[PDB]
């Protein structure tokens, strides 16, 4: 993923 | 710096064998009194382009730009800091900033203003000065984080895990598929074994832990 939760 | 001692402590843990020798006792090697002053609460990876935006847990913002320097905003929403690829820091406002600073200011809005709307808080039912983002790398499965307090995070990306390792209080935060948040001195892990889940996550911790050594500047 290109960002967290 | 403390990545050393890092190592070291890992190294000690896992030579232990924690998963493989009977009765594991995980619970009695929980330390409140080494829960973590700050860990990395949100982040985004804008690297192709700009670098890594990212949020503490007390709500601060900071930015590791691709050319080195940092930005960090501090939760007051206006203070400042800027840190030179050599460490060197400064202290402004967003009120009040050189404006060779504009790019690099806009670019910290946009990312806090992205994490202040979106995205979980890591830690969020957790209650010294502000560490920033010394580097950072991923690898498939996770993503690394180093803090200039000596902090090293790891977020696994599948199972949503994340291990928050501190080197001073030579700790480590576990934060579990459920969000359970525990802290665990690593030299009672030593003593008192843990379950094969965590055993596996701090041998992966020791291999970027040595990673972070090899790839110094």
């Amino acid at each position: 993923p290109l960002h967290s939760t | 710096c403390h990545l050393s001692d890092m190592l070291q402590q890992l190294h000690s843990v896992n030579a232990s064998k924690p998963s493989e020798r009977g009765l594991v006792r995980q619970e009695e090697a929980e330390d409140p009194a080494c829960i973590p002053i700050f860990w990395v609460s949100k982040w985004v990876d804008y690297s192709d382009k700009y670098g890594l935006g990212y949020q503490l847990c007390d709500n601060s913002v900071g930015v590791l730009f691709n050319d080195s320097t940092r930005l960090i905003l501090y939760n007051d929403g206006d203070s400042l800091q800027y840190i030179e690829r050599d460490g060197t820091e400064s202290y402004l406002t967003v009120s009040s900033h050189p404006n060779s600073l504009m790019k690099k200011i806009t670019l910290l809005k946009y990312f806090r203003n992205y994490m202040s709307e979106h995205l979980l808080k890591a830690g969020a039912n957790i209650t010294a000065r502000l560490p920033y983002l010394r580097t950072w790398f991923r690898t498939r499965s996770a993503i690394i984080l180093h803090l200039s307090n000596g902090s090293v995070q790891i977020n696994f990306f599948q199972d949503h895990t994340k291990l928050i390792l501190c080197p001073l209080m030579a700790a480590v935060t576990y934060i579990d598929e459920k969000r359970d948040f525990r802290t665990y001195r690593l030299s009672l892990l030593e003593e008192y074994g843990c379950c094969k889940e965590l055993a596996s996550r701090l041998r992966y911790a020791r291999t970027m832990v040595d990673k972070l050594l090899s790839s110094r500047s």
